[PDB]
């Protein structure tokens, strides 16, 4: 058909490699694809542990569901001109630790850890790009926040408290506090997660949350959402 | 380290079957299309079967059809022919090419070592080339020429004609591949040139270790057509 | 006390700067093109859809024979387009899939890419055992990987989010040079035709143009509002355009050291991702936001015509050496050719 | 946090250097690109369409 | 009395005027509302939809099934203004009837299907089902289409319509002491997707409850959607298939002998067929226009 052997061939070469990319592409495209964020170092570290120089990404999975966590940390740059390559990804997972509403940031001083993470918060969550992707909230080391509520009040990161000097309260108050950034209510979700747990409970509520989050999009594609 | 080794062969006696096998070590086995080529004591090339990557294209000279069968597996890196009824005339020594197709791609660039295989008691693109022993003196230039029936200049601009050496008591290798393209490892001094049915290989300042037979060899439309071959002496 | 001289000479130089530069102006160059005679209406068709990719394409470039073509997606994957009949000659994964960047060698036997990684590899196109290898990974910057160019077979230049551009050799793996001055992200990368100087574009609404010999800045491009995206070389090496978030396309001259037309229109709101010149440099071809193409009048300031097409983001533009196609690749996963 | 005085001393050096350079009339550059543009037009595809024989798109 | 010989196999034919005085308003009505309806979907779904996945074809199918059974009800008021007399011919008469029976059926065929898209899509939801491309969607499609199609064809295959005398008979439901395949078929439609969407529909609430997903007032919407459109089928197919049963317990006991006792029950079938018509009728409004993504 007008073509030599040689041309024949190539096509037929060019005809396996798509294949070969129609396989993968369905091979990728069952991989559920979570974003890792946290401020500074808050609990990075014990997250990665609980499942066992730029982006860094985690293999694990649970219950026939292969998962996909890239960390962002050590990435010094603009985050604008990175941040639209995770359109994509089914969720976001946000670390928070409670144990440093008393600490400076070190680096600048007369400055607190807990609003930088909420502006980093208000930014991601409010976002261009994740519209209606949903965020996991962990909030780590709560028996460090326990420990330590006894002798500082919560008041000299937020002068505004009108609450009980204890765990419980001061938890809800911070939760509800982070919940209130979210200015997109009618199509994006935050599940929170009190996560200073020895047991396998995190994965679990990564899980459920995944669940979750798929549920809502296949109800999307159908029209019953 | 790229290998071809044929094992299979020895004395058979006719009408009868034997398998041949050529195993690869050195370089992706499932890429490469491969092919079967014999030359008979008659110091002549000829083509035999061809199989393609994946397995999805076969092709079979007209001489073998319905009686030889050509498979690979991929896993083991290893090629196989299946000879059955065999004939006086399938006594030759069979060897092992390798071939790749893509654009600006070199097919017919590795041959193996070869098997020995001795047997007891129309529409196809014919080439000649008029010279069969031209003698030269080393240090001096040389011109092979090479025609073939109907032109080899597709509509794509290609001109489909190859160039082998075959020194001796050796395997060939290629030296042009597309009229005027040199292979890897090729020296500068060997040229191509032509345009249409009229072609001519041109090696300057000739060495000794130039010396052996000269094919022409055409890939415009199977079956594969070989020449009768240019011996170079002295 | 001598500190506030110190503090203030940085100020005199720059207003020393800036009326050499002003009293260098006499007739703008819409003055002296007003009398020349339009392009017209530049139409243009789809040729030619390159199909295959499954994700965003973030990258493309064309090799010198005009024929074979580089796309790099977020899938992970390197695909090589024969662009006459669309074709795909090579398809190579890569370690990891978050890329910016792709390029082409000069000679045809490599290819690179970078991005989140932080690394530049070099993949050999041409090897005996028949498939492509990684011969290299080279690494040393802090930041997301932008750029890269090729400069010959064992030299590479790489653009990062750093606030540094590196000269690299392939030989050792090492970092010959390094350029320092930008204070934002590095985001483009143009080389010079004789490749003896290049023009470097950043995120702090800044251009500067480098010695690649020598390692030093010799002149500094002012005048953008926003974070510069693309950049590129007017044929003759004398100038370059760049185009930004501003929905503005610039163009500056390197003799005069001063900008001389500036590109936008009011119906434009939306930035710039790629800008690219025509073979005579009459025409330039800037990729928008705005899912669509528009080709400018390089003299005249004005639209020539649209090149819509594209369902999403334009990402990357590319027009070969001999000026016979322009190719778009979008985020929608494909690539369109155009003549 | 010492390195101030080193910082602004080059970043003068790096501006001193800038200035002294050699700059043409925006006229002159202006009427050597539309001479480049006009010496090339009839080798610009794009902007001359060439027929169906001389483009492999066809 | 109304003795007729379809196949000499003893039975009636009724012709009444209660049939007249409410069958053919209550026919229009639906037809004008079903039109308008269906013709906004599917001009919706032609034009003003940027894109689709497989349960957007799936409800395309539906709709249009929807609109082929929806535009033959002109024949259908001509019969009955005209106490069952028919003055199209042989041909119309057998595209009529083919119509009405091949559209119902892939009707129901596709709400079947819809609903365990949905049973899928929540209570498995990592399955591979829930991802087939548009392709694979219009193959299956192809393939309900053609086994609709395979199981109506047989009613061309008979020369139409019934020579009563000073009457013709369009209507291929009658009722002659004889077990019928096609007869037993349309009891079948109905009690096996039945059973399908009750399991589905239950197993959705279930699943979305033990999730603890009902919190969400989108979540109560789509389970009060579910449940209007399993209890809209229902209604719209149940009394219908109750007279088809007594019917049937009447041909056994009383046969077709004194066929003055067939009389109610022949008006109530064409009654319930009505309702019918009336699920069709409003299926658009509570699929499409019941959406989120429409304006
Ligand atoms: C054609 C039909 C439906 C009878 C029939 N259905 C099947 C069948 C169905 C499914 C299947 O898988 C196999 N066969 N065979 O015959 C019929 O007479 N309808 C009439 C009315 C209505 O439909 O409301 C109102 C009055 C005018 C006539
Ligand atoms: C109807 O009943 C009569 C009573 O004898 C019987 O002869 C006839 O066969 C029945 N119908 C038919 C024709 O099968």
């Amino acid at each position: 058909c007008t073509l030599s052997a040689e041309d024949k061939a190539a096509v037929e070469r060019s005809k396996m490699i798509d294949r070969n990319l129609r396989e993968d592409g369905e091979k990728a495209a069952r991989e559920v694809k979570l974003l890792l964020l946290g401020a500074g170092e808050s609990g990075k570290n014990t997250i990665v542990k609980q499942m066992k120089t730029g982006i860094v990404e985690t293999h694990f999975t649970f219950k026939d569901l292969h998962f996909k966590m890239f960390d962002v940390g050590a990435q010094r740059s603009e985050r604008k001109k990175w941040i639209h390559c995770f359109e994509g990804v089914t969720a976001i997972i946000f670390c928070v630790a409670l144990s440093d509403y008393d600490l400076v940031l070190a680096e600048d001083e007369e400055m607190n850890r807990m609003h930088a993470s909420m502006k980093l918060f208000d930014s991601i969550c409010n976002n261009k790009w994740f519209t209606d992707t949903s965020i996991i909230l962990f909030l780590n080391k709560k028996d460090l926040f326990e420990e330590k509520i006894k002798k500082s009040p919560l008041t000299i990161c937020y002068p505004e408290y009108a609450g009980s000097n204890t765990y419980e309260e001061a938890a809800a108050y911070i939760q509800c506090q982070f919940e209130d950034l979210n200015k997109r209510k009618d199509t994006k979700e935050i599940y929170t997660h009190f996560t200073c747990s020895t047991d396998t409970k995190n994965v679990q509520f990564v899980f459920d949350a995944v669940t979750d989050v798929i549920i809502k999009n296949n109800l999307k594609d159908c029209g019953l959402f | 380290d790229v290998q071809l080794v044929e094992s299979g062969g020895g004395l058979v006696q006719p009408g009868g079957s034997r398998k041949l096998s050529c195993s690869a070590s050195g370089f992706a086995f499932s890429s490469f299309g491969m092919h079967w080529v014999r030359q008979a004591p008659e110091k002549g090339l000829e083509w035999v079967a061809y199989i393609s990557s994946g397995s999805g294209t076969i092709y079979y000279a007209d001489t073998v059809k319905g009686r030889f069968t050509i498979s690979r597996d991929d896993p083991k890196n290893t090629l196989f022919l299946q000879m059955t009824s065999l004939r006086s005339e399938d006594t030759a020594m069979y060897y092992c090419v390798r071939s790749i197709y893509y654009y600006g791609s070199s097919p017919f660039d590795f041959w193996g070592q070869g098997t020995t295989l001795t047997v007891s008691s129309g529409s196809d693109i014919v080439m000649t080339q008029a010279t069969s022993s031209v003698p030269v003196t080393p240090g001096e230039s040389v011109s092979i020429s090479c025609r073939s029936s109907k032109s080899l200049l597709h509509s794509n601009g290609n001109t489909y004609l190859y160039w082998f050496l075959q020194r001796p008591g050796q395997s060939p290798q290629l030296l042009i591949y597309r009229m005027s393209n040199l292979a890897s490892g090729v020296p500068d001094r060997f040229s191509g040139s032509g345009s249409g049915t009229a072609f001519t290989l041109t090696i300057s300042r000739l060495e000794a270790e130039d010396v052996g037979v000269y094919y022409c060899m055409q890939h415009l439309e199977y079956p594969l057509t070989f020449g009768a071959g240019t011996k170079l002496e002295l | 006390s001598e500190l506030d001289q110190l503090r203030q000479e940085a100020e005199q130089l720059k207003n020393q700067i800036r009326d050499a530069r002003k009293a260098c102006a006499d007739a703008t160059l819409s003055q002296i093109t007003n009398n020349i005679d339009p392009v017209g209406r530049i139409q243009m068709r789809t040729r030619r859809t390159l199909r295959g990719h499954l994700a965003k394409i973030y990258a493309m470039h064309w090799g010198t024979d005009s024929r074979l073509l580089v796309s790099a997606s977020q899938d992970g994957k390197l695909i090589i387009w024969d662009s006459y009949t669309t074709n795909k000659v090579h398809a190579i994964p890569l370690r990891s899939s978050w890329v910016m960047t792709c390029a082409y060698a000069p000679s045809g036997n490599y290819v690179a890419c970078g991005g989140l990684d932080n690394i530049c590899s070099i993949y050999n196109l041409k090897t005996r055992e028949g498939n492509v290898r990684v011969s290299r990974e080279l690494a040393g910057h802090t930041g997301y990987l932008s750029c890269c160019r090729f400069l010959d077979d064992n030299q590479i230049v790489t653009s990062s989010g750093d606030t540094t551009c590196a000269l690299w050799d392939i030989e050792t793996g090492q970092q010959t040079t390094t350029f320092t001055g930008h204070t934002g992200d590095v985001m483009s990368l143009s080389l010079a035709p004789d490749t003896r100087l290049f023009v470097s574009g950043a995120c702090d609404a800044s251009a500067k143009l480098w010695d690649v010999r020598e390692g030093m800045c010799r002149q500094t491009f002012t005048g953008h509002e926003s974070d510069i995206n693309a950049i590129c070389f007017f044929p003759n090496g004398n100038a370059f355009a760049t185009g930004s978030d501003d929905a503005t396309c610039r163009l500056f001259d390197l003799r005069a050291d001063q900008e001389l037309m500036t590109y936008s229109h009011d119906n434009i709101i939306c930035g710039i991702t790629s800008v690219s010149f025509s073979k005579s440099g009459r025409l330039l071809l800037a990729g928008y936001d705005d899912f669509n193409c528009n080709v400018w009048d390089a003299l005249k300031a004005d639209r020539a015509g649209v090149l819509a097409g594209h369902d999403n983001r334009v990402s990357c533009l590319g027009v070969t050496d001999d000026g016979m196609a322009v190719a778009t690749g979008s985020w929608d996963s494909f690539l369109k050719i155009w003549n | 946090n010492t390195a101030s005085i080193a910082q602004a001393r080059k970043l003068v050096e790096q501006l001193k250097m800038e200035a002294n350079i050699d700059r043409i009339k925006v006229s002159k550059a202006a009427a050597d690109l539309m001479a480049y543009c006009e010496a090339h037009a009839k080798e610009d595809p794009l902007l001359t369409p060439v027929p169906a024989s001389e483009n492999p798109f066809r | 009395d109304h003795f007729l010989e379809i196949d000499k196999k003893n039975c009636c034919v009724f012709r009444d005027d209660f049939i007249v005085k409410v069958l053919p308003p209550v026919l229009g009505l639906e037809f004008i509302f079903g039109l308008l309806g269906n013709g906004l979907a599917l001009w919706i779904f032609c034009f003003h939809l940027k894109s689709w996945k497989s349960s957007r074809i799936f409800l395309f199918n539906l709709a249009v099934a929807d609109f082929l059974l929806i535009i033959c009800l002109p024949f259908l008021m001509d019969n009955y203004v005209r106490r069952w007399d028919w003055k199209f011919g042989d041909i119309p008469c057998r595209l009529m009837l083919f119509m009405l029976a091949m559209n119902r059926q892939g009707s129901i065929i596709f709400l079947t299907v819809v609903a365990v898209d949905r049973y899928f899509r929540v209570v498995h939801p990592h399955h591979a089902l829930n991802k087939i491309s548009n392709r694979t969607a219009a193959i299956i499609s192809c393939l309900l289409w053609g086994i609709t199609i395979g199981l109506t064809v047989h009613l061309l295959k008979k020369k139409m319509p019934i020579q009563n005398g000073g009457a013709n008979l369009c209507s291929s439901f009658s009722i002659c002491h004889t077990f019928q395949w096609h007869e037993a078929m349309f009891l079948l439609e109905f009690f096996l997707p039945l059973g399908i969407i009750l399991f589905c529909s239950a197993r959705i609430i279930w699943s979305l409850r033990q999730r603890q997903m009902d919190r969400h007032a989108k979540i109560k919407r789509a389970i009060t959607f579910i449940m209007v459109v399993a209890i809209v089928f229902v209604i719209c197919f149940l009394p219908s298939v109750v007279v088809r049963i007594r019917i049937f317990w009447l041909l056994h006991t009383s046969g077709t002998q004194n066929c003055e006792v067939y009389r109610s029950v022949d008006l109530a079938f064409f009654i319930t067929l009505s309702f019918t018509y009336m699920n069709s009728m409003l299926d658009p409004v509570v699929y499409y226009f019941s959406s989120p993504s429409f304006n």
